[PDB]
């Protein structure tokens, strides 16, 4: 079922379980979802494709 | 203090009534390290309850 | 904090009573609460790595 659920669900939910306790996680516990931009590749990860 | 013979002592159910009940009061009331904290309905406004 | 520094935040900015729920007799001890929910929250968002 993760097929369905990769990150953007994950962080819905993940947020309403804070939201239920400790509210303003936007901005000081889980980095906005718009903001949440894929990381680079390392050189580790590069040199080993080649 | 009806009359000299009489020896006119009186009860004091009312005082150990209210300082029961005000004992409660402050108890719950005024015990915290706060009064009070606001809470929002959304992460938009959560930065400001605080 | 992020900038460490007072703004002043024109009051008449801030939101209604409207979206506002307010609560009053905290316990004295619910920042220990707190803390236990939000390592709790540390543990679970730690054990996804999505």
């Amino acid at each position: 079922l993760a097929p369905l659920f990769g990150l953007e669900q994950d962080r819905y939910m993940t947020a309403q379980i804070f939201e239920l306790m400790g509210i303003k996680d936007t901005h000081k516990y889980l980095l906005p979802l718009e903001q949440y931009q894929p990381p680079e590749p390392s050189p580790m990860e590069i040199l080993q494709l080649e | 203090p009806v009359t000299a013979g009489s020896s006119s002592w009186v009860d004091r159910t009312v005082w150990e009534s209210v300082n029961g009940t005000l004992q409660d009061i402050i108890n719950v009331f005024c015990s915290g390290d706060e009064a009070v904290t606001f809470v929002a309905d959304n992460q938009q406004d959560s930065d400001a309850a605080d | 904090q992020t900038p460490r520094g007072m703004i002043q935040v024109n009051p008449k900015q801030l939101p209604a009573r409207h979206n506002l729920q307010v609560v009053v007799a905290i316990s004295p001890n619910e920042k220990a609460e707190r803390a236990q929910k939000l390592i709790s929250l540390k543990q679970l968002i730690a054990a996804d790595a999505q």
